[PDB]
């Protein structure tokens, strides 16, 4: 699904401030990774990114294709496909604290300035 | 005789845009018999200051180009500009390049006409409402503002995707696009820093005016994700001086002129 910036920031709530990072850097950050598509599929250099926060199946989720990545987030890459954001955000909190918010190659060049046009004002 | 008005009288506003029904070009021909071969217009009521050349990056999507043709060429007249259509056709296999095939068509266009104007559009944007006029302004214009696929809003406010419009000056005072940005994404971002480094400000219609339609389509696995765009967008400021219009190589392999557009087949290389 094709989500709108409002429903991702109110999903992503509890991730804001983790590791200095904050709700108008993640806004930014999955518009440019995965233009909020919950379904995204990007494969590339043997191995594929999954989901709105496109996490790799290299070394974070489980898939069929390389069954035996250190599936660092226990989960298979398939729950990284749908609607339900909690588990995605679990895994990407993993990510932030194990290499850092720069596993996202857009949030240096597309979100280091001109952050306030990310707030979502809707309640 | 005497110069078009600064606002079109013909205008009509906003416009019902659906991709439902089949269009029929003979058809479109028979409505649009003003166009000349090659798909050329000028106004014979007054004489437009905007000689503008629409340039169409293209591969494998006669369908999206026929509704294209259908919607912009009454529009295109009601605006009143002196345009030409392009199609820039990318031959082979490799990644679409759509900066590349906007530059081939920058170049090939003034090969026809003393075009002052350059419009680049993606073939599968149209236009809600004829308001959003298809030519150049005081600074880069930015015309696809407020697409569906968008929610009908700017993306992002360092958005330059889609549709725009460059004078010939401004496109040549940033030495025109990059060429080497091979599959889907960034390189409209790269333009947007090419601007912004060369003192120009990004113009755009409100989001009323600007509201366009996207005709959605499949992946195209002929233009996946370009895994090195967010490395090649932060060194624009240093590569927009040695990759553009003055490293621009292509082959020309067959030059069409229909009745509704001109569509140029270029063998444009390989990622290099
Ligand atoms: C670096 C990158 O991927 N930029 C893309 C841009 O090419 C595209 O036109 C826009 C709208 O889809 O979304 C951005 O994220
Ligand atoms: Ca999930």
């Amino acid at each position: 699904t094709e989500l709108t910036k409002c429903k991702v920031s109110h999903a992503i709530k509890d991730i804001d401030g983790y590791q200095g990072i904050s709700l108008l850097e993640w806004a930014c950050v999955l518009f440019h990774t995965s233009g909020y598509d919950t379904q995204a599929v990007v494969n590339d250099n043997g191995s594929t990114e999954y989901g709105l926060f496109q996490i790799s199946d290299r070394f974070w989720c489980k898939s069929s294709e390389f069954p035996e990545s250190e599936n660092i987030c226990g989960i298979s890459c398939d729950k990284l496909l749908d609607d339900e954001l909690d588990d995605d955000i679990a895994c990407a909190k993993k990510i932030l604290a194990i290499k850092g918010i720069d596993y996202w190659k857009a949030y240096k060049p597309m979100c280091s300035e001109k952050l306030e046009q990310w707030r979502c004002e809707k309640p | 005789l005497t110069a078009c008005p600064e606002e079109s009288p013909l205008l009509v506003g906003p416009m019902l845009i659906e991709f439902n029904i089949p269009v029929d070009l003979k058809l479109v021909e028979q409505q649009n018999p003003k166009v000349k071969l090659g798909g050329r217009y000028t106004p014979m009521d007054c004489i437009s200051p905007h000689k503008v050349a629409i340039i169409i990056p293209f591969r494998n999507r006669q369908e999206h180009l026929k509704y294209w043709l259908y919607y912009l060429h009454p529009i295109l007249q009601r605006q009143q500009l002196d345009y030409g259509i392009y199609v820039i056709n990318q031959a082979g296999e490799s990644m679409f390049n759509r900066a590349k095939l906007l530059n081939v068509g920058f170049k090939e266009a003034l090969k026809d006409y003393d075009y002052n104007c350059f419009v680049f559009s993606d073939v599968d944007l149209i236009p809600m409402n004829d308001h959003n006029t298809y030519r150049c302004f005081s600074q880069p214009r930015h015309i696809s503002v407020a697409m569906d696929k968008f929610g009908f809003s700017l993306p992002y406010v360092q958005y330059f995707g889609g549709v725009s419009a460059l004078s010939k000056q401004q496109f040549l005072s940033i030495n025109g696009f990059p060429n080497n940005y091979w599959g889907w994404g960034g390189e409209d971002d790269d333009i947007y820093n090419r601007l912004a480094f060369r003192g120009m400000s990004v113009s755009r219609p409100n989001a009323v005016i600007g509201k366009c339609r996207m005709i959605r389509h499949s992946r195209d696995k002929k233009n996946e994700p370009n895994p090195q765009r967010f490395d090649r967008i932060a060194h624009t400021k240093e590569t927009m001086l040695s990759d553009g219009l003055n490293s621009l190589t292509y082959m020309v392999l067959e030059v069409q002129r229909y009745p509704l557009y001109t569509k140029i087949t270029v063998d444009i290389g390989t990622p290099s």
